């Protein structure tokens, strides 16, 4: 039995269904977003939105809807997880809990019949008695609601009509009634019944049937002043009452099919529409007093590709889309100069369907960083993510040759830090913050013309500065000096460090501790070191009212850390740090009232020990590498907590998660020194400063994901990191119409050198693909190679093969025809490229479609439709055959370790070829004989070849162990819940043995790692124990949810931890806590876990 | 195709459109596989198959001579081409084995470990897969031409048993009791099916042109009794309700229960609803059979548009089960076909016939 | 990313502050170099190495550093040069001249450590100060053909003895083997040299005392 983790990095992003109503309260105007699992809601305040919950449903969401029952004060919400899973969701916030309490939940599904061909379709009575669901073609099941069903005891009624393409209840029937567009041998009819629950079968209906469009595929039951239903289709808009019959044939609409609707008026006088291209129209209704005069069609503008929209208020639509960004738009009452009426207002960033994704260590750090593929047609980007606790950079300043940074308070009055004091080679500049503007002041006091080592607020009302002549003491008020303290024999002053009450200062050899007293440096003591003082600290600890009685030294000779007690200068601890660098920057710091004494050497390794304040004894001596170039630690205050910023050229803030140090990185390329800038214009910043600029923003309170972004405007497909060439291959797809001509500028049109693949192998609207090369700085395309015409590539991989050095672009393609049902011709074309030119190398024509390719041991391994032949680089430069292999249904995804070879085939699921070199011909090594219909395919190691298969499932074959060992054991089972695109081996992170990244079509990035059997059990009775206490939203079991589910299929998930499950230990409280640890303690636990979290 | 495969990958159709749509394309290309081969185990016909209901691995098959093969569809070896191996066999060297044809093996439903069959020696013997030994045998007072279980009860294990006498036997495999019995038809029973949906609902064909479903909870007689003219031509049920002109002598429920498909000795097929028994009026065409027994037949699962596999002289006929168009005629036979199954999983079909050939059929490309 | 700029720059940073300051590192590396006390101190020329890497001197400073222990290297080369030692006495000569040239790349490595992990670091085309060292001793001592041939033929004559069961100076053998890998001229110049010269002594003596 194989043991695996699976968390999930990245939340799911698509929006499947969003539905708005008073749902928290009566007054409010709520917008729940559905996404895939999250359930979002919102508060539409009168500008953007306020989210207030957000819950992670236990399913699928496939149905969203609000209703109001009789003599609730505020919209329940029945929600259908595509387990078919319902639950009457009820809002409830008492205080500060907010708690969606289930009214009602129970199971709806059939345990026989054909899940329907357009999907769950689940609809209410507008009077709120019954809740109608087509889930199985054929039956069409009705919830009463009449009556109190805590377990919603649905009940079929049969449907004489198979096949139903959208169902709608109508407004304003005395009776329930149905209005559905069904397809029979003879076209489309719309029809209509009167459900009845005593009778529990349906009637004939207020209206007969009537013909309707050929492409009729769309249903709006228009509300109770006209009554009837309008009928929407690829050309026409038939408006139906039973007697009145509008119909109209717009032509704008003919364009593109309709595939969203919603109703913008209470009275449904206008509605919105949109359609996949992702225009936005807009249908009115025109009354008589009432009935209907005239149907009319409008082109209010563009939005993104509209899946799902609604209509909050004052034209605030939100443009819900599974594929682009979940705009959120803006309906101007006149044009908007371009015959748009809209205009967008916001933007949710959503990592729509990620065709595929490769992890590049892009930046040469040791951070994984994903370049995802997201998007669609018109949508299609290219994301950027790269965890961490980035900047928000709120305003950046060009200022080469800064060398120090601190916070004044230059006006004893104002709480906040109104004052920038940097620091030049040679000299000093103050920096006033009066608001977001920032002017240069002269702080008189402050000599100018020399470095500063340190200067900033002090006891009584006073400031501070330390030359590298002479401490100066400065009266806050009117500003002038009042004492100066200076080197007894005139020595320049090597190292400084003050606090609120002490100053001490090590010039060359020896010391000099003065303690800040009211108008008066008094030189309390001093000392004289053995060796040369590197770096020191008297940051204050434990309690003491700014009076530190430590002073941390360490010292250049003879490399070591001490520990001085002060005013004494007594040696209460030496530590030898050990190896040839010196320290550099010394510090002492409190974490969850656990002392340390970081001590950073010069090379970047860095220490941290356990200090014990009373005695000065450094135990728990631990070392880590943060960087290369010397490091500064400089401490700063984040959310009541403080944390410690290593400046380097890795900058890395070091902060105490649960009594154990978290070294994190920060999304930046260089940051030289920090201070805690807490000012009027941007309070709570950080002013990190590097070698060209001074940039401020406030530090992620906890790091997080973070989305680049760069439009290509054009479906991508594949992506691929060529290192030496240092670009990207992506392989665009674009759409053309007629010759042939684009609809819109894309990143294919906008290259700067582009070429026509000139082959002479062979010899509505179409996709004219691509092979874009991305700049992997400016993200700028480079070159963009337009393939033939019906020419679609498939493949896409960066190797260099054989022997020769030069690495290549090697795209498999394969042509496409309307008549033809699977693609006969394609090639593997050799791209090379070069000099900001890309050449074709080679070229071999093949005899079908070349899904999947991979390089083997520099040897091509490409993948024709049912057939995965390995090819060779021949010394002549044309791809030679050496061995195929036969026995498949269709090779779609390769994946390779060494020599073994793991085949996705498309339905028999997987087939551990293996190649073997002594004969030169594959060897099938075992099969799973399984139908499990493959999405993407991936191996952890030698005996567990991950799977995806496409009912949204997860599985691990394990190589088992005569002629029952050929075939692959499946021992992991779990049902991920979203539709596995790609996976690629990495991390975002720089326990557990593996780390294998995964996209989704809903956005979701998840990462499957390996386990040791004991914490496998460990976990394993945690889940149990959590799913014992944790209460769901739905009241949906996760041992349910989990189930490795299939229409054929159905078993328990094991071999596989649900790794958000186990995250959501964190997120209860310490009773809840112990009820989990009933029978090891609560802090080992939560230890576990994060330890667990780390990998995320 | 790949388009449905770019489809699939954004997230534009559900992956349920390519797998149902790929589905309908490998059953529409359906044609026999010398790629593939069944062992000839049988002396005479094959006059039943059930490949297993969970993982479609093994496979029964009631030769007329009284040997029950077990075969074994997966390529175990390396190689493209393979022959399905036969594990197991009720030979007649067997103790127990069946002195005459068996014409119904069907495996215990939840439960592989066991599995049925039963003969015209008057007998119907519970097999254990692993050790091949008769857990409980039922003798009857006369021949069983077609018995079935239900492929959806955890609750009861009746046994429908339609024997040459006019009354239908329900064997019970829990604590044996055969006293129930179905009173209601004239003639013969030659085929009798469980409706895959309800869970007491027992569908019976006999060769008086009568098709009856039997809710067999209610001891009254039958819920429904099929009439081809849907009342057109009424009159009281002592000699009207007749679903064919000759007999019917056989039964498949469409895979989601709502329908049920009868074919007869008149030449013709007629998709019956299930829930009143009105014919829908699906033409198919003349479909020929002219067995005297029971004309195994199955339907297509997990495909955009339900297909029937109909035994049709010696060739197995593949018409549309909700429009009646005839899709083709898989044409690989020496002798009149007696039992056509579906192997869902992968879309394969196994049609035993009279001349002791297995022939598994498989899409092409 | 709202840029700012609402400023005065009257400064100037440097006044000559490049070519005086390395004239003081200048210092410091002769001092160093010739043992003598650092007549200034380390943080100063710490420091002032980490302002002239500000100024992206970070080149020049790092050429200029070159000439220093360029020239001071083939100053110790000379008295070598002279042949009135024998070949024991010589191994402490030349060993010391390596020990030397251990503790004073160090010392120079300290002072420009900022230079040495900044700047050279990234150029991974240049050496680090360390590996800098090596290259001037190996070339324009090691490499000199008669100290090379008076070396290597030392410590093989020493092996030799030792071999022949006499008492040697372990230390002062694992220094000078410890020289030659970090140089990396160990492989080329000794184990050619020593394994074949071993093999013709057990060679000798194998068929010597089968007989005896």
């Amino acid at each position: 039995m194989s043991y695996n983790y699976v968390v999930t990095a990245q939340k799911p992003t698509a929006v499947n269904g969003c539905v708005t109503g008073h749902f928290t309260s009566a007054e409010d105007l709520n917008l729940l977003i559905a996404k895939n699992t999250r359930l979002e809601i919102y508060v539409v305040t009168a500008e953007g939105l306020r989210p207030v919950k957000e819950v992670g449903m236990y399913g699928k969401i496939a149905v969203m809807e609000l209703f109001r029952p009789k003599g609730e004060s505020k919209d329940l919400l029945f929600i259908l997880t595509a387990k078919y899973n319902a639950c009457i969701l009820e809002y409830k916030q008492s205080g500060e809990s907010i708690d969606i309490i289930t009214r009602a939940h129970g199971n709806v599904q059939d345990r026989i019949g054909r899940p329907s061909e357009t999907g769950i379709i689940g609809i209410i009575d507008p009077e709120c008695r019954m809740i109608g669901l087509r889930l199985y073609d054929g039956l069409f099941k009705v919830i009463p609601l009449d009556r109190d069903n805590k377990e919603l005891k649905a009940f079929n009624i049969r449907l004489e009509e198979l096949h139903v393409i959208d169902v709608k209840f109508l407004y304003g029937c005395q009776a329930p009634t149905i209005c559905f567009v069904y397809q029979d041998p003879q076209g489309r009819h719309v029809k209509t019944y009167e459900v009845s629950l005593r009778e529990k079968e349906f009637n004939k209906g207020p209206w007969k049937q009537e013909n309707v469009e050929a492409e009729a595929s769309m249903v709006i039951a228009v509300p109770e002043p006209f009554g009837g239903a309008i009928i929407i289709g690829q050309e026409s808009i038939t408006y139906h009452n039973g007697d009145k019959y509008l119909a109209i044939a717009p032509p704008i609409i003919k364009q593109s099919t309709i595939v969203c609707h919603n109703r913008v008026d209470p009275n449904g006088s206008r509605y919105l529409l949109g359609d996949m291209e992702g225009r936005l129209f807009m249908l009115l209704l025109e009354k008589e007093e009432v009935t209907l005069k005239d149907l009319r069609v409008e082109l209010l503008g563009e939005t993104s590709i509209a899946e799902c929209l609604t209509y909050l208020d004052n034209g605030v639509v939100f443009v819900g889309s599974r594929l682009g960004d979940s705009q959120l738009v803006k309906l101007n009452v006149d044009s908007n100069e371009q015959g748009s009426y809209v205009v967008a207002m916001e933007t949710f960033t959503n990592l729509g369907p990620i065709v595929d994704m490769c992890v590049v260590d892009l930046e040469r750090q040791g951070q994984g960083q994903l370049v995802t593929c997201s998007g669609a047609f018109k949508e299609g980007s290219l994301r950027i993510i790269r965890n961490g606790i980035g900047i928000h950079e709120h305003a950046s300043i060009d200022l080469p040759g800064i060398k120090g940074l601190w916070p004044l308070r230059s006006d004893p009055n104002r709480e906040t830090d109104d004052t920038l004091v940097l620091s030049f080679v040679g000299q000093t500049r103050v920096l006033m913050l009066n608001g977001e503007e920032v002017e240069e002041t002269e702080l008189m006091g402050f000599v100018d013309d020399q470095q500063t080592f340190f200067c900033g607020n002090v006891a009584h009302q006073q400031l501070i500065q330390i030359t590298s002549a002479s401490v100066r003491l400065v009266s806050q008020e009117p500003k002038a000096l009042v004492s100066e303290w200076k080197e007894p024999q005139a020595k320049n002053i090597s190292v400084a460090s003050c606090n609120s009450s002490q100053v001490v200062v090590a010039v060359g050899r020896a010391l000099y501790y003065l303690q800040i007293h009211p108008q008066e440096l008094r030189q309390i003591s001093h000392t004289e070191m053995e060796h040369e003082v590197a770096c020191l600290d008297i940051t204050p600890l434990g309690d003491s009212n700014g009076l530190s009685p430590l002073c941390a030294i360490g010292l250049w000779t003879d490399i070591s850390a001490r520990i001085l007690k002060l005013p004494s200068f007594e040696l209460l601890h030496k530590e030898m740090l050990g190896g040839e660098i010196i320290p550099r920057s010394i510090l002492m710091t409190t974490f969850e009232s656990s002392h340390y004494l970081l001590c950073a050497l010069g090379d970047g390794a860095l220490f941290y020990f356990g200090l014990n304040i009373e005695t000065g004894l450094l135990s728990d001596r631990k070392k880590v590498t943060l960087g290369t170039q010397p490091t500064v630690l400089r401490t700063f205050r984040s959310l009541s907590t403080t944390n410690v910023f290593a400046c380097s050229d890795r900058p890395t803030v070091i902060y105490s998660s649960n009594h154990k140090l978290v070294f994190s990185n920060v999304n930046l390329k260089e940051v030289n020194y920090m201070c805690p800038l807490n000012s009027d214009g941007y309070p709570d910043s950080l002013a990190l400063a590097n070698n060209s600029t001074l940039t401020i923003g406030t530090i992620d309170e906890i790091q997080k994901l973070h989305i680049r972004t760069v439009p290509l405007y054009e479906s991508p497909r594949k992506i691929c990191y060529q290192e030496v060439s240092q670009c990207f291959g992506v392989l665009s797809s674009r759409i053309e119409v007629q010759g042939t001509t684009a609809l819109r500028p894309s990143a294919s049109t906008q290259a700067l050198s582009s070429s026509v693949s000139s082959s002479k192998l062979f010899s509505e609207e179409v996709e004219v693909h691509n092979l874009l090369i991305i700049d992997q700085h400016t993200f700028e395309v480079l070159h963009a190679h337009q393939f033939l015409q019906n020419e679609y590539a498939l493949s896409l991989v960066s190797c260099k093969l054989g022997k020769d050095p030069n690495t290549y672009f090697i795209v498999g393609t394969a042509m496409v025809y309307p008549e033809e049902a699977e693609p006969k011709q394609g090639r593997i074309v050799v791209f090379q490229y070069s000099d900001g030119k890309l050449q074709t190398v080679a070229e071999k024509e093949v005899k079908g479609a070349v899904y999947s390719m991979v390089e083997f041991n520099g040897k091509l391994l490409a993948s024709i439709n049912s057939t995965v032949r390995l090819y060779e680089w021949t010394t002549e430069k044309e791809l030679r055959t050496e061995c195929n292999h036969y026995n498949n249904i269709m090779a779609l995804y390769l994946k390779t370790k060494g020599d073994f070879i793991l085949v996705g085939d498309l339905m028999r699921s997987v087939l551990l070829l293996a190649y073997k070199p002594m004969e030169g011909n594959f060897e099938e090594i075992a099969r799973d004989f399984n139908p499990n219909w493959m999405s993407a395919v991936e191996i952890l190691d030698d005996d567990n070849f991950l799977g995806a298969e496409n009912a949204f499932n997860l599985f691990v074959c394990q190589k088992d162990s005569d002629e029952e060992r050929q075939h692959l054991q499946e021992v992991g089972l779990f049902h991920l819940g979203e539709f596995v695109n790609v996976f690629c081996h990495g991390s975002l992170v720089m326990p557990t043995q593996g780390s294998v990244l995964f996209g989704t079509v809903n956005g979701m990035i998840g990462l499957v790692t390996s386990l040791s059997e004991s914490w496998y059990n460990l976990l394993l009775d945690m889940q149990n124990r959590l799913n014992k206490v944790i209460k769901s939203v739905g009241k949906i079991e996760h041992s349910f949810w989990r189930s490795f589910h299939t229409e054929r299929k159905t078993e328990p998930a094991t071999g596989f931890i649900d790794g958000d499950l186990i995250e959501s230990f964190l997120d209860i409280s310490r009773p809840k806590m112990q009820e989990v640890v009933a029978n090891a303690t609560a802090d080992d636990l939560i230890k576990v876990v994060e330890e667990l979290t780390r990998i995320h | 195709m790949l388009g449905f495969l770019s489809a699939r990958q954004t997230g534009l159709e559900d992956p349920l459109r390519l797998r149902r749509a790929e589905s309908t394309r490998r059953v529409l290309g359906l044609e026999l596989n010398k790629d593939r081969d069944v062992e000839r185990i049988h002396g005479g016909g094959i006059n039943t198959l059930d490949i297993e209901p969970v993982e479609g691995r093994y496979m029964l098959s009631g030769g007329s001579d009284g040997v029950i093969v077990l075969y074994d569809l997966e390529n175990s070896s390396r190689q493209s081409y393979y022959t399905c191996k036969a594990v197991c066999s009720i030979g007649r060297d067997h103790p127990d084995v069946h002195r005459y044809s068996v014409e119904t093996v069907q495996w215990y439903p939840h439960d592989t470990g066991m599995f049925t069959s039963s003969s015209f020696d008057k007998t119907l013997k519970v097999w254990d897969t692993n050790t091949l030994q008769t857990a409980d045998v039922f003798n009857f007072e006369e021949t069983v031409y077609s018995h079935h279980m239900s492929p959806v009860s955890t609750k009861h294990c009746l046994v429908a048993v339609g024997t040459r006498g006019p009354k239908v036997q329900l064997c019970d495999l829990k604590s044996g009791s055969c006293s129930h019995i179905l009173q209601g038809h004239r003639q013969e029973i030659l085929a009798v099916s469980w409706s895959p949906r309800y869970d007491y609902i027992l569908a019976t064909a006999s060769a008086d042109s009568r098709v009856k479903l039997w809710d067999v909870r209610r001891a009254s007689g039958c819920l429904i009794t099929l009439d081809q003219h849907n009342g057109k031509k009424s009159q009281a049920v002592e000699s009207a309700n007749t679903a064919h002109n000759g007999k019917v002598n056989g039964l498949c429920f469409t895979s989601d229960g709502l329908h049920l498909l009868t074919v007869g000795t008149d030449n013709r097929m007629r998709l019956w609803n299930s829930s009143n028994g009105e014919n829908t009026l699906v033409n198919y065409g003349k479909v020929c059979n002219n067995s005297k027994k029971g004309l195994k037949f199955t339907v297509s699962c997990g495909c955009s548009s339900e297909f029937v596999f109909v035994p049709y002289g010696s060739t197995i006929a593949v018409y549309t089960v909700y429009s009646g168009e005839q899709i083709t005629m898989l044409k690989g036979h020496y002798k009149t076909v007696d039992c056509c199954v579906f192997q869902s999983n992968f879309q394969e079909l196994y049609s035993g016939s009279r001349d002791c050939n297995i022939l598994a059929w498989v899409p092409s490309l | 990313k709202l840029v700012i700029k609402n400023f005065r720059d009257r400064p100037r940073l440097p006044d000559n502050y490049t070519q005086d300051t390395w004239r003081k590192l200048h210092e410091a590396v002769r001092a160093v170099q010739s043992s003598t006390s650092i007549r200034y101190n380390l943080e100063e020329l710490y420091q002032a190495v980490e302002n002239l890497c500000s100024h992206k001197v970070s080149p020049m400073l790092y050429k200029q550093l070159r000439q220093a222990c360029e020239d001071h290297v083939q100053a110790q080369i000379l008295p070598f040069r002279e042949d009135s030692l024998d070949s024991v006495l010589f191994l402490k000569k030349i060993n010391t001249c390596w020990q030397d040239h251990c503790r004073q790349m160090i010392m120079i490595r300290s002072i420009f450590l900022f230079l040495d992990r900044t700047y050279v670091l990234q150029n991974s085309t240049l050496p680090s100060i360390w590996d800098m060292g090596l290259e001037l001793f190996r070339t324009h001592i090691i490499s000199d053909k008669m100290v090379q041939s008076k070396t290597i033929d030392g410590i093989l004559l020493l092996i030799e003895r030792e071999r022949s069961g006499e008492a040697v100076d372990r230390s002062l053998l694992r220094s000078l083997l410890g020289m030659l890998s970090d140089l990396q001229v160990y492989k080329d110049s000794f184990e050619l040299k020593f394994l074949e010269e071993t093999n013709c002594l057990y060679a000798a003596e194998g068929q010597r005392l089968m007989q005896e």
